[PDB]
This record gives structure tokens, C-alpha cells and sequence, in this order.
């Protein structure tokens, strides 16, 4: 808004600027000298005034890149940030993204983002791998953590500490070749249902 | 070849490491309207004042552009506020970083990589404001945004994406490039088995960016052109 | 009010010198803070402490160096629903200028001459 | 005062240039280097991995470490495998096979896996499928049950 204030305020000042003439009222200058001799007068007024329209339709239309730029900004965060949900980082601002509540202000809009931001953190102990027959098993969503008596699986964003079991984990190659691969029992959930039986 | 039946499915990989040049700031000048004309005369002061504010305007135009070019940087360099460091003890599972990361022996902290490309671009701003057009210096200097840049990498190296969504979690990158490789749709499988081979692969990638960089010199000329 | 001339050192003239040019009327402190009014060549002033305005050298943020091992690994325990605030410009003032009474109205030779 | 003001406004023209190369940086800034952005040439040719910003005069350089395969070799599909008269479907992955016994690996690299309940998932019926294949899906719980 200042710079549209600023421009026209600029605009309309320059009527008052003589530009080299005797005044800026042309009927001053119309009403004492000659035609003949007055028309160099009128000419050099009208290339000054002429002068400062088209720097002003310049400023105006790149002023109109900058908006435009910001527009089309706009439309990007209004298609992924609000209709939608957006997976990119730092778009739709800080953290992980959810959910966007637009809100209609003069000459422009604001928008209220709902983001996921952890808090509190605590150190844990991680292995890539469980070794247990021999064979390597790896985690199919999540890490390996451990607070330092039994290995849990637990997903990076959150911490639900679960039991190692075959549907959380998967089988893929050996003991031999990961590095950082610890000795553990895979829990098999059949067994006590056919003890059970 | 097309067929119902066919398909073809990648037995190797290799890890390619490219350079995209992009320009963020210009130097920043602001021109004097009267001194333009000549300076220790009235006669251009009276003749010029008789034109009005175009002075003032095309100044206040080049103050804005040196306002706007400090905030390109800093929308683009400080992502964070808060100053992440590189642990003296460097295990990351096979890979050498200390091409890329900074030298703390030499007197401004720079990396071996950024060395080379402030040597590849050509006072000369004390020249410049000989003829009247003034250099104005940047708010963040070249300490500054290069500590922002070994900011961010230690950052990449230790926590990983955590820091950039929020508080910085710390993550061993051994496992950060099997979240890597499960974003993408490969199986960590590749990572935990080939690791040794993927540590020649890097390492060599790296070297060979070195190279290009040092033998050709017309890489950066997105910058020389600017 | 802390005066600061821009690529010169100090001729006429709490008198300092930085990389921008000769500062007066600002008091250099060794310690770094939250920039507030920034200058350039990273140095800039606040109004701290009987106080006055005084100058230092661009802090950077809190240093915060994480741990790192091989077996460590920190999970979030918590979380933090958060609302940010981004304010983008849409539409500007529409203007449309007419030549003839903007350039010389009610004047009929100036007007003949714009046409 | 008009060679002055051209000289403006073609820095005027450049400011705006320049704004769009930084805020173009700052996007991939953001997405390549703090993230990971799964966008297809946005952060560089390839699968794009890693991204490390380097300090740079008037700009900044970044390292885009992506994932390029390289050696394939053709193999026979099939979009689903019809056993006791109901369709399977692949979970992850494809069906290959070298022409002797049909595997399930995924398709961004070759990782031989065997038909198991697991890595597949049964819907429909074997009629309506264009192109299904009759094989054996193996049950792992059959020699369990009969050890037992």
C-alpha cells in the first residue's frame, strides 16, 4: 500500500515541477507571451510531464513482475498448502505440514498453517539390524531403539515402543555383512498359541 | 523394445553428483543524483531542483533494491537459528567428507571446495567508488555465510531432516541413508549390503567434482555472467 | 541517535571505525546479541545498557553442537501443534491515467499539440 | 538524467531477475537441502537423495547426490499369479521370472524374493485378469502344520 501511495503522490508532485518554464499553471504562460514564442515553452513542458508518465508506467509494470511473482507464489501455496496437504518442507512453513486456513485481507491474504513440531526428545540406543538364527532381519517402517535392556521397533516421527515380531520386521540376507548387527530372539507369535492348543 | 511380457529391472546403480548454479545477490549501488551532474556548482543544484523529486526517487529506488538484495540472502542462507557444529570424531560409516566440510588450520573458515570457487570468479569496489558509484558492503560478509553453509552441512551430516521441521534429533547417517533409499522406493537392502561399494562410489563422485571443478573454470560463468 | 558515515573513515568528527564506514555516537561491545537494526559488513546496533546505542558484531545464533555415534539415536517422546503466519500480496490498486487532462487540461493549443 | 534513468530501470529489470533466481535458491534451498523432495528434475537428474550447499560469491553451489541405475538385464512379467482359482496380486514390487520360476522383486533394483502370503495379497478371481499366469503359491504355514 505505501508504494501505490508513494507513486501516486509522486505522480501528482510532478505537475508542480516547472521542468525549465516560466510556471507550472499554463495559464500564466498562455496569457503573456506570444504563441510562437510560448510553443517552445508548451514543448518542453509536455516532454517533461510525458517524461514522468513513462517512468511511471516502467515502475508500474515492473512493480506488476513483483506481484506477479507473489501471485503466482500464492496460487502455489493455496494449491498444495490448503486443498491439499503438501509433503514439501518449509513451503507451508515450519515443520511438518498439515492443514492451511485461508484468510481474506485488503489487497492480499493470510494464511494460518497448522504444523507437526516434536518437543520433548530423549537419547536411545539403535542397531540396524537383529541377529537370531543366523539370518538378518531389518525393520520394515521404523528403527531399532533400545533404552538399554531390550530392543524395541519404534517410528522416527513418534516413539511407540513395540515388541520385535515377523509383521514388523523382514528377512534379508545374513549376520556377516551388516555392520552393527546385534544378537537378539525374534518373539514368534505362533508358538503359544499352538502350546496353547 | 515393447512387449506385454518384458520388463527390465536395475541389477547395479551408481551415485552421480551434479553442479547447478544459481545467482542470489547482486552487489548492491546507490548513485548520488547531484554529484551525477557535478559537484561544488550551483548552477547544476538550480537547474536540477527545477526538475523536481527525480533525484529522490531514483534514489529511494536503489536503496529499495539494496534492502531487497540483503533479504534475498537472508530468506535463502540462515534457514535456522541455531548454530549446529561438526564433532571432532568423525565416523560416518565409511564416507570422507573433508573436501566439503571446512578447514578449521586456515585463518577464515572456508572448505576445500569453496576455496577453489572464490579463486575460479574475478580494490575493486574501493575502484569503483573512485568514479563516484558506491559499493555498499553486504550485512552478512563471507565468514558469515560460510559459516551458515557449515551450519547447514552439519547439520545434513548429524540430524539429518529433523532440523529443518524442528528441534535437531540426532541420527547416525548410516541409517539416515536407508530413509534415504526408502523414500525413493529402494530397499535398505541396498544400502546395508553394497555400503562398502556405495563408500568408493561417493568417494570417487567426489573426486571427480573436484576435478571438473578445478580443470574447467567455465562452470561458474552462470556467476560471471551476473 | 548514533550518526554513521558510509565508505569513509573518520575526517571530520564515541568516535569508531568499522568495515562500513566511520561510526559516531555508538559504543563498540566485544559480546555478540540478537541483531536488532542491522548495517552491514556484520556489524549492528541495539539500544541496550544510562543506556545508550551501541555496536557489535552479528550473532549468528545459539551454538548448539549435537551428539553424534554410531549406536546413538534420539526419537521425540512429544509433540508441539504449532500456527505460523505467512502474509503474501495478491492485488495491487488498479490505476488507469488519461494523457490528455493528466499532461494539459482545459488548454486547447497544448491539447491539439498532444494529438 | 536519461542515460541515469535507464540505467534504473534496467536495474529495476534485474532486481526482478534476480529476485526470481533467489527465491527459485531459497525453494531449493529448502525442499534439496533441509528435506528431501521426491520430485523428478527439481533437485537434479535422477532419484534425488542428498542435497550440500557451498558458500559461493553473489550466489550459492549445490551438490545434488541422487540415485542413477545403470545395468539392467530384460526379464518375463505378468500382472498377477492365479493359483486355487483366485488372483494374486503383487503388494511391493513386480513379478519376474528368468524363464524357469516366477520371483517378486520390487522395481527400482533386482532383490529375487519367493511367492509367500506376505509379499502378495489376494483380490478377485483369475477370469478378468488380462494377462495372469498360473503358478504355485507356496504356504508357509503347510510343512509347519504337518512338523506339528
Amino acid at each position: 500500500v505505501n508504494q501505490n501511495a508513494q507513486a501516486l503522490n509522486t505522480l501528482v508532485k510532478q505537475l508542480s515541477s516547472n521542468f525549465g518554464a516560466i510556471s507550472s499553471v499554463l495559464n500564466d504562460i498562455l496569457s503573456r507571451l506570444d504563441p510562437p514564442e510560448a510553443e517552445v515553452q508548451i514543448d518542453r513542458l509536455i516532454t517533461g510531464r510525458l517524461q514522468s508518465l513513462q517512468t511511471y508506467v516502467t515502475q508500474q509494470l515492473i512493480r506488476a513482475a513483483e506481484i506477479r511473482a507473489s501471485a503466482n507464489l500464492a496460487a502455489t501455496k493455496m494449491s498444495e498448502c490448503v486443498l491439499g496437504q503438501s509433503k514439501r518442507v518449509d513451503f507451508c512453513g515450519k515443520g511438518y505440514h498439515l492443514m492451511s486456513f485461508p484468510q481474506s485481507a485488503p489487497h492480499g491474504v493470510v494464511f494460518l498453517h497448522v504444523t507437526y513440531v516434536p518437543a520433548q526428545e530423549k537419547n536411545f540406543t539403535t542397531a540396524p539390524a537383529i541377529c537370531h538364527d543366523g539370518k538378518a532381519h531389518f525393520p520394515r517402517e521404523g528403527v531399532f531403539v533400545s533404552n538399554g535392556t531390550h530392543w524395541f521397533v519404534t517410528q522416527r516421527n513418534f516413539y511407540e515402543p513395540q515388541i520385535i515380531t515377523t509383521d514388523n520386521t523382514f528377512v534379508s540376507g545374513n549376520c556377516d555383512v551388516v555392520i552393527g548387527i546385534v544378537n537378539n530372539t525374534v518373539y514368534d507369535p505362533l508358538q503359544p498359541e499352538l502350546d496353547s492348543f | 523394445a515393447y512387449s506385454n511380457n518384458s520388463i527390465a529391472i536395475p541389477t547395479n546403480f551408481t551415485i552421480s553428483v551434479t553442479t547447478e548454479i544459481l545467482p542470489v545477490s547482486m552487489t548492491k549501488t546507490s548513485v548520488d543524483c547531484t554529484m551525477y551532474i557535478c559537484g561544488d556548482s550551483t548552477e547544476c543544484s538550480n537547474l536540477l531542483l527545477q526538475y523536481g523529486s527525480f533525484c529522490t526517487q531514483l534514489n529511494r529506488a536503489l536503496t529499495g533494491i539494496a534492502v531487497e538484495q540483503d533479504k534475498n540472502t537472508q530468506e535463502v542462507f540462515a534457514q535456522v537459528k541455531q548454530i549446529y557444529k561438526t564433532p571432532p570424531i568423525k565416523d560416518f560409516g565409511g564416507f570422507n567428507f573433508s573436501q566439503i566440510l571446512p578447514d578449521p588450520s586456515k585463518p577464515s573458515k572456508r572448505s576445500f571446495i569453496e576455496d577453489l570457487l572464490f579463486n575460479k570468479v574475478t580494490d575493486l569496489i574501493c575502484a569503483q567508488k573512485f568514479n563516484g558509484l558506491t559499493v555498499l558492503p553486504p550485512l552478512l560478509t563471507d565468514e558469515m555465510i560460510a559459516q551458515y553453509t557449515s551450519a547447514l552441512l552439519a547439520g545434513t551430516i548429524t540430524s539429518g531432516w529433523t532440523f529443518g521441521a524442528g528441534a535437531a534429533l540426532q541420527i547416525p547417517f548410516a541409517m539416515q541413508m536407508a530413509y534415504r533409499f526408502n523414500g525413493i522406493g529402494v530397499t535398505q537392502n541396498v544400502l546395508y549390503e553394497n555400503q562398502k561399494l556405495i563408500a568408493n562410489q561417493f568417494n570417487s563422485a567426489i573426486g571427480k567434482i573436484q576435478d571438473s571443478l578445478s580443470s574447467t573454470a567455465s562452470a561458474l560463468g552462470k556467476l560471471q555472467d551476473v | 541517535v548514533a550518526v554513521l558515515y558510509q565508505g569513509v573513515n573518520c575526517t571530520e568528527v564515541n568516535v569508531f571505525q568499522t568495515r562500513a564506514g566511520c561510526l559516531i555516537g555508538a559504543e563498540h561491545v566485544n559480546n555478540s546479541y540478537e541483531c536488532d537494526i542491522p548495517i552491514g559488513a556484520g556489524i549492528c546496533a541495539s539500544y541496550q545498557t544510562s543506556q545508550s546505542i551501541i555496536a557489535y558484531t552479528m550473532s549468528l545464533g545459539v551454538e548448539n553442537s549435537v551428539a553424534y555415534s554410531n549406536n546413538s539415536i534420539a526419537i521425540p517422546t512429544n509433540f508441539t501443534i504449532s500456527v505460523t503466519t505467512e502474509i503474501l500480496p495478491v492485488s495491487m490498486t488498479k490505476t488507469s491515467v488519461d494523457c490528455t487532462m493528466y499532461i494539459c487540461g482545459d488548454s486547447t493549443e497544448c491539447s491539439n499539440l498532444l494529438l
